[PDB]
C-alpha cells in the first residue's frame, strides 16, 4: 500500500557476523524485536555499502551491543520513525550499550516512542546525544538513563547545521535558560512539529491528519500517513477497527487470519505458538471469565470460576523490572513473588496495569531492597496469601530494607488473609509501625500463636504521632518563651518517657513539619529533652507540662512543635503524639549601636556623615537620629602666647532631629576651620525605643582669609608708627600669628595673641630712614596665604 | 545571676513569691513554680 | 590534681553543653551519669574540656540514646569504676547508641571495673569485633560475669588491609601509590576516598569527631583505577596531595568505599595510619621589624620569629646599608544490576651585616651619629655553607644628642665702616644632621649665604638648641 | 580463573569462542554462574556454537 | 594551571621524561 510499501515480518536476531543481517530489506514493520549484537570482527568498511530504508516501525524495542565497525545509524535506519514499546527490555524501548566505535546516533526520523524510555549508556565514542530534544520523543521524559557516553566527558564537539551558519532551517529547543538548536548529525536536524499538532507535520508545518502518527507526505489525510496512531488499516489510520478485528494492538485482520494462527500452533506444539483466541472485538493469544472457547474463535464467559492461574517456572518469580512484571499481565499465582525493583525512577502505575489483577498468592510474598517503591497499594485486588509455599523462617510476607516503602494497603478499604507463616518485618524506614499492626489484626496473625518477627526501632526516620499536643498557654519576651502544653499520658503512664521539644529558625510562615532526620545544627530542629510531669492525681490538681526555652535572638520567627516520647512494645499502643508546627516569635527590644560612623569634608557648609546599620537591629530598623553638637574651641587657646620659647605652633584637626532610611546626613550652617562632636543611634521604632560617637573636623577656611583692616602707618615718630591690624572672625579666629616684617629679606617678628589685642601692642620698634615694606600674615590654623599686600613706605624718621 | 530572677519573675507573674538547685545544677519550670 | 566530687542524688544527665561544666576537673565520682547528648556542636573537644579529666567513676555509668558521640575517646582518662549494684540487672555499665563506632584504643590503656554486668543494645556502628576488646581488656572479662544482632549492622568489620607501596614528598606535595584492590567483582569498588591531617604522633581514627559534622580529618575521594587488561600486572592507585605545609608531619590513611550486597557482603580494606614529613624549604618572612635608637651610635631592633618556618629555624641575617640624607550507591548498583540483566538474556547455552644566632634581636655596633639606615632582615633553616634564606625591610636612623649640634664656638660681630659690620659664625663639625637672634628680633639664614661669608640659636632639624649668650657691642654712629 | 564479571566476561568468553559464535535461539544465568561463583573453560565452551 | 603543569610534572616524572589534573591522569604525560 501507499502507507507501508513492505512486509512485515517477526523478531530479529543479528549476531556474530552482519551477513543474516540481509533481512531487514523488504521489511517495513516488525512485529517484535530487533537485536543486533556480538560482531566482533566487523569493520566500517563492512557497513560503508549497506541500508535498511524501508523500515519504518518497531513494535516493541530496538538493541544494539557490541556491534563493532558501524559508526552511525543514520545510514543504516533513516525511515524509522515509531518504537511502540508494547514489549519493553528492561523498561527500555531503546537500548545502545558498548557500541565501540559508534561516533553518532543517526535516528533522524524518528519522532515518538509510545512506551517505555530509552538507555544509552557506555559509548565511548558517542556523541551528539546533548542535541536532541527527548521530550518531544518521548510523550514523557524523566526516567531516561545516558550515562557514559563520550559526550559527558572530553568536552565532545556536536555542529548542528543551517543555524548555526545564518541559513536558519534548523529548529531551536527548549533548555531551562540555554536555548539551543538540535540535530542528529551535522547535516541532519531534528524535526519540531508545532504544539497544535503528537500527530505528524509537513515539510512546511501543516498538520497532518489526526489517526496519522509521526509524519505524513501531505496534511490532514486519513491515507498518505507515514505511522498510525491506534490501529492501521489498507493504506489509513483509523480511529478504531471497523468490523475486522484488533491484532497486536496496531492493525486489523479478518477472520481467517487468526483461524491460521490458530491451526498453525494446533499443528505444531513448537513452545512458540499460542492458540489464539477472538475475544470482546479482539485477536488475542489469551482469552479470566472467559476461559472457554467454542468451535468458533471467540471465548464465552464462564459458568463457575475461571481464573487463568499462572504457573511459575521453578516455583519462584523475581519481579525485577516492568518487562518481569508484564510477563504476569491478566494473572492466582502458583508460586512466591518476589519483589525487588532497585533503581531510583518509580513504576506503581505499571505494577498496577500488569499485576492489579492478581487475588490470590499460593506461595509466599517477599519484597527486598525496593527502593523507590513508595507503597504495595499497586496490588489492587490481592486478597489472599495462602503460604503453601514459606521463606525459610516459615515466613508469609517478608519486608525488608525498603527505603521509601510507606503503606502496605488502605486497611479501611482494602481486605487479606494469609492461612500460614508469619510475618517479617526488618529495616523498613519509613514504614509506620502502626500499619504493621493494623496488618497484624487484618491478617489473621492474631488469630493464632503470633510470635511474628516485628523488628521494633521500622518507623525510624518517620512519624508515626496519632495524637495531638495543644499549647494551653505562652509567653513572648524578647530572649524567652514560656510554653505550656496541655498534658497527656499513654493508658499506663509509666510508657511515658518524657516530652522532646523542637524548635528551629523560620523567617517564613512555610515549613516542612517533622519526618525523622539528622540533628546537624546547619537545618535541623533543635531538641531539648524534658523529663515527665510529675503524676499526683486527677488533671484538676496535677499541673500541666511545659518548658522555658531561652537564649533566643529577640524579634524573629520560630517554629516550636511538640511531640511526646514513649516506650516501645509489641503489647502496648498510643506510638505517641505532636503538637501542630505553630509559629511564634520573641519580643522586640532596642537596636545595637550603629555601625562604622564616617566624616568627610564634602561640602564648605557642613560636616558630611555616613553610617551603617547596627550589627543586630533587635527589630525592623525603621528609624534613626543624631545628634550634631557645636563643641567650643578650648580654654587656653583664647590666651595662650606661642611667641614663648620652645612652646610649639599650633595647629588643629538644640537642633538635633530625627532621619528616615537614608544612612546619610548633611546639616545646615556652620563655622570655618570648625568640625565638631556627632552622636548618633538608630531606632526599631513617640516611645522612642532607641548612640555612637565620632568627633571630626571640617573644611578649613575653603578661600583665602587675608583679612583686610587698619594696615596702614602713621609716623607719629620713630618707634610710633602706628602700624595695627584687626581681627579675623569668619574662621574660628584662632590667630596663630601676624607676621611683622621691617623689610633685607623681610626681617619678621611675631605678635602676641592678645597684648596686640590690648591696643594694638607688639608693633616694631626702632625704624631706620627710607622705604620701609611688610605683607602681614594674619595666619589662621593653616595659614598657607594670609598674605596682606607688600606695602612699601618712604620713612622720614 | 540577675537571669534567676527574670526568669522566676516571668514564673511567678501575677502571683507573689534555690541557687543551689538552679545555678549549680539543671533547673526546670516544674520546681520554679514552688 | 586530686578533685573529689559528688553530687546531689549522685545521678547527673549531661548535655551537650549545658550540665557540661559541672563536673570540670572533678573525679572520683560519687555518683553516676548519663551522658544524654543527641545534638550540639564540637561536642568532643567540649567534653574533653570539661569531662576529659574523670579517672574513675562510682555508681554506674550509662550511654543512652546519645546520637552525635560517635565514640567515646573523650572519655579515654576514665580507667577505673568503683562498680556497684546501681542499676538494674546489677549493670555497671550501660551503652543503648545511632552513631557509636569505638569506645576506646584498647591497645593504650586498661579499665578496671568492680562488679557487674554490662549493657550493649542497638549500636548499629559500633563493631562486635570491637566489642571483643572490650571483653578482653576490662576487668569484667569472661568468668565473673555475663553481658549480637542490634549494633555493628550497620558498620563494616574491615578485614584486609592496604599497604603504602611507594611514597614521595616535596616542599608542598606528597606522592602516594597503594597497592590495589578489588572485591570478588571489580564493580562493587566505587572508589577509593583519602583521610589525611596534620599530626604535629599518637593520633587515631575517630578522634575529633562528631555526628554533627566537625570531623577534623580532610576527606578526598579517588576514582578506582583503569583496570588493566593483564591480570597480573595492574595501575597502582595513586593520589597528589597538593598545598601542604612544609617540613610539616602529616598522618593519613586510605579506605575503600565498596556496594553493599544481598547476600554475604564483601568488605573494604584500610591502610594503617603513617605519617609523612614534607621537605624543607627556605623561610620567608622575617615579619614586623621594629626598630628603635637606644643613642645616637645605638641602634637597637627585634623582629617576630618567622610564621613560615619550613624548618628548624636556624641563625638570622641581618643587613645594615647606610642611606643617609545512599542515592548513589542505588545508582551504581541499578547499573550493576542492568548489566547483569544484560548478560543474563543474550547469553545462552546448547657590606657591614651580622649573624644573629639564637634571639630576634641586635643591637648594631657604633656607626654615624645621626644617619638613617635601611635594614634586611632574613631568615634561614641551615647552617651548611650551602645556606637557604630568602629580606624584609625596615628604616631607621639614630637619634641625634643635640649637644654637638651647637657651635659653642666662634661668633662675634665685627666691627668696620659706619653701619658697616659682619657676624663672623663657625659652621658645627660633624653635627647630628638653617639657622635663624638680635634685639627679640628674628631671621633665618642658610646654606646659601654661608659661601658669601645679638644672640643665635644654630640648629634647625632639632629645635630648642643652646641660645648663644648676647654679644653687646656700640652703635655702629 | 577466579570470577569474570562485568566486561571481562564478554572480553573472556570471547577469546574461548573465536570465530565460533554464540549460542542463541528465542523460544540460572550465565552470570549467576561465572559471576557469582568460581568459573572453568569448561563451561564457558556451552555458549558457543559448535 | 600556572606553575603546576612544570613543577608537578618534574615531581612525578623527572625521571622519565615529558610528551605532551590528578596523579592518575597526568602520569601519562611522560614518556617512559
Amino acid at each position: 500500500g501507499h502507507l507501508y510499501p513492505g512486509e512485515v515480518c517477526p523478531g530479529m536476531d543479528i549476531r556474530n557476523n552482519l551477513t543474516r543481517l540481509h533481512e531487514l530489506e523488504n521489511c517495513s514493520v516488525i512485529e517484535g524485536h530487533l537485536q543486533i549484537l556480538l560482531m566482533f570482527k566487523t569493520r566500517p568498511e563492512d557497513f560503508r555499502d549497506l541500508s535498511f530504508p524501508k523500515l519504518i516501525m518497531i513494535t516493541d524495542y530496538l538493541l544494539l551491543f557490541r556491534v563493532y565497525g558501524l559508526e552511525s545509524l543514520k545510514d543504516l535506519f533513516p525511515n524509522l520513525t515509531v518504537i511502540r514499546g508494547s514489549r519493553l527490555f528492561f523498561n527500555y524501548a531503546l537500548v545502545i550499550f558498548e557500541m565501540v566505535h559508534l561516533k553518532e546516533l543517526g535516528l533522524y526520523n524518528l519522532m515518538n516512542i509510545t512506551r517505555g524510555s530509552v538507555r544509552i549508556e557506555k559509548n565511548n565514542e558517542l556523541c551528539y546525544l546533548a542535541t536532541i530534544d527527548w521530550s518531544r520523543i518521548l510523550d514523557s521524559v524523566e526516567d531516561n538513563y545516558i550515562v557514559l557516553n563520550k559526550d559527558d566527558n572530553e568536552e565532545c564537539g556536536d555542529i548542528c547545521p543551517g543555524t548555526a551558519k545564518g541559513k536558519t532551517n534548523c529548529p531551536a529547543t527548549v533548555i531551562n535558560g540555554q536555548f539551543v538548536e538540535r540535530c542528529w548529525t551535522h547535516s541532519h536536524c531534528q524535526k519540531v512539529c508545532p504544539t497544535i499538532c503528537s500527530h505528524g507535520c509537513t515539510a512546511e508545518g501543516l498538520c497532518c491528519h489526526s489517526e496519522c502518527l509521526g509524519n505524513c507526505s501531505q496534511p490532514d489525510d486519513p491515507t498518505k500517513c507515514v505511522a498510525c496512531r491506534n490501529f492501521y488499516l489498507d493504506g489509513r489510520c483509523v480511529e478504531t477497527c471497523p468490523p475486522y478485528y484488533h491484532f497486536q494492538d496496531w492493525r486489523c485482520v479478518n477472520f481467517s487470519f487468526c483461524q491460521d494462527l490458530h491451526h498453525k500452533c494446533k499443528n505444531s506444539r513448537r513452545q512458540g505458538c499460542h492458540q489464539y483466541v477472538i475475544h470482546n472485538n479482539k485477536c488475542i493469544p489469551e482469552c479470566s471469565g472467559y476461559t472457554m472457547n467454542s468451535s468458533n474463535l471467540l471465548c464465552t464467559p464462564c459458568l463457575g470460576p475461571c481464573p487463568k492461574v499462572c504457573h511459575l517456572l521453578e516455583g519462584e518469580k523475581t519481579i525485577d523490572s516492568v518487562t518481569s512484571a508484564q510477563e504476569l499481565r491478566g494473572c492466582v499465582i502458583n508460586g512466591s513473588l518476589i519483589i525487588n525493583i532497585r533503581g531510583g525512577n518509580n513504576l506503581a502505575a505499571e505494577l498496577e496495569a500488569n499485576l492489579g489483577l492478581i487475588e490470590e498468592i499460593s506461595g509466599y510474598l517477599k519484597i527486598r531492597r525496593s527502593y523507590a517503591l513508595v507503597s504495595l497499594s499497586f496490588f489492587r485486588k490481592l486478597r489472599l496469601i495462602r503460604g503453601e509455599t514459606l521463606e525459610i523462617g516459615n515466613y508469609s510476607f517478608y519486608a525488608l530494607d525498603n527505603q521509601n516503602l510507606r503503606q502496605l494497603w488502605d486497611w479501611s478499604k482494602h481486605n487479606l488473609t494469609i492461612t500460614q507463616g508469619k510475618l517479617f518485618f526488618h529495616y523498613n524506614p519509613k514504614l509506620c509501625l502502626s500499619e504493621i499492626h493494623k496488618m497484624e489484626e487484618v491478617s489473621g496473625t492474631k488469630g493464632r500463636q503470633e510470635r511474628n518477627d516485628i523488628a521494633l526501632k521500622n518507623g525510624d526516620q518517620a512519624s508515626c504521632e496519632n495524637e495531638l499536643l495543644k499549647f494551653s498557654y505562652i509567653r513572648t519576651s524578647f530572649d524567652k518563651i514560656l510554653l505550656r502544653w496541655e498534658p497527656y499520658w499513654p493508658p499506663d503512664f509509666r510508657d511515658l518517657l518524657g516530652f522532646m521539644l523542637f524548635y528551629k529558625e523560620a523567617p517564613y510562615q512555610n515549613v516542612t513539619e517533622f519526618d525523622g532526620q539528622d540533628a546537624c545544627g546547619s537545618n535541623s530542629w533543635t531538641v531539648v529533652d524534658i523529663d515527665p510531669p510529675l503524676r499526683s492525681n486527677d488533671p484538676k490538681s496535677q499541673n500541666h507540662p511545659g518548658w522555658l526555652m531561652r537564649g533566643l535572638k529577640p524579634w524573629t520567627q520560630y517554629a516550636i512543635f511538640v511531640k511526646t516520647l514513649v516506650t516501645f512494645s509489641d503489647e502496648r499502643r498510643t506510638y505517641g503524639a505532636k503538637s501542630d508546627i505553630i509559629y511564634v516569635q520573641t519580643d522586640a527590644t532596642n537596636p545595637s549601636v550603629p555601625l562604622d560612623p564616617i566624616s568627610v569634608s564634602n561640602s564648605s557648609s557642613q560636616i558630611i556623615l555616613k553610617w551603617k546599620p547596627p550589627s543586630d537591629p533587635n527589630g525592623n530598623i525603621t528609624h534613626y537620629l543624631v545628634f550634631w553638637e557645636r563643641q567650643a574651641e578650648d580654654s587656653e587657646l583664647f590666651e595662650l602666647d606661642y611667641c614663648l620659647k620652645g612652646l610649639k605652633l599650633p595647629s588643629r584637626t538644640r537642633p538635633f532631629e530625627k532621619v528616615v532610611n537614608k544612612e546619610s546626613l548633611v546639616i545646615s550652617g556652620l563655622r570655618h576651620f570648625t568640625g565638631y562632636r556627632i552622636e548618633l543611634q538608630a531606632c526599631n521604632q513617640p516611645e522612642e525605643r532607641c548612640a555612637a560617637y565620632v568627633s571630626a573636623r571640617t573644611m578649613p577656611e575653603a578661600k583665602a582669609d587675608d583679612i583686610v583692616g587698619p594696615v596702614t602707618h602713621e609716623i607719629f615718630e620713630n618707634n610710633v608708627v602706628h602700624l595695627m591690624w584687626q581681627e579675623p572672625k569668619e574662621p574660628n579666629g584662632l590667630i596663630v600669628l601676624y607676621e611683622v616684617s621691617y623689610r633685607d629679606e623681610e626681617l619678621h617678628l611675631c605678635v602676641s595673641r592678645k597684648h596686640f589685642a590690648l591696643e594694638r601692642g607688639c608693633r616694631l620698634r626702632g625704624l631706620s630712614p627710607g622705604n620701609y615694606s611688610v605683607r602681614i600674615r594674619a595666619t589662621s590654623l593653616a595659614g598657607n596665604g594670609s598674605w596682606t599686600e607688600p606695602t612699601y613706605f618712604y620713612v622720614t624718621d | 545571676g540577675g537571669e534567676l530572677v527574670d526568669t522566676l519573675q516571668f514564673v511567678c507573674g501575677d502571683r507573689g513569691f534555690i541557687v543551689e538547685e538552679c545555678c549549680f545544677r539543671s533547673c526546670d519550670l516544674a520546681l520554679l513554680e514552688t
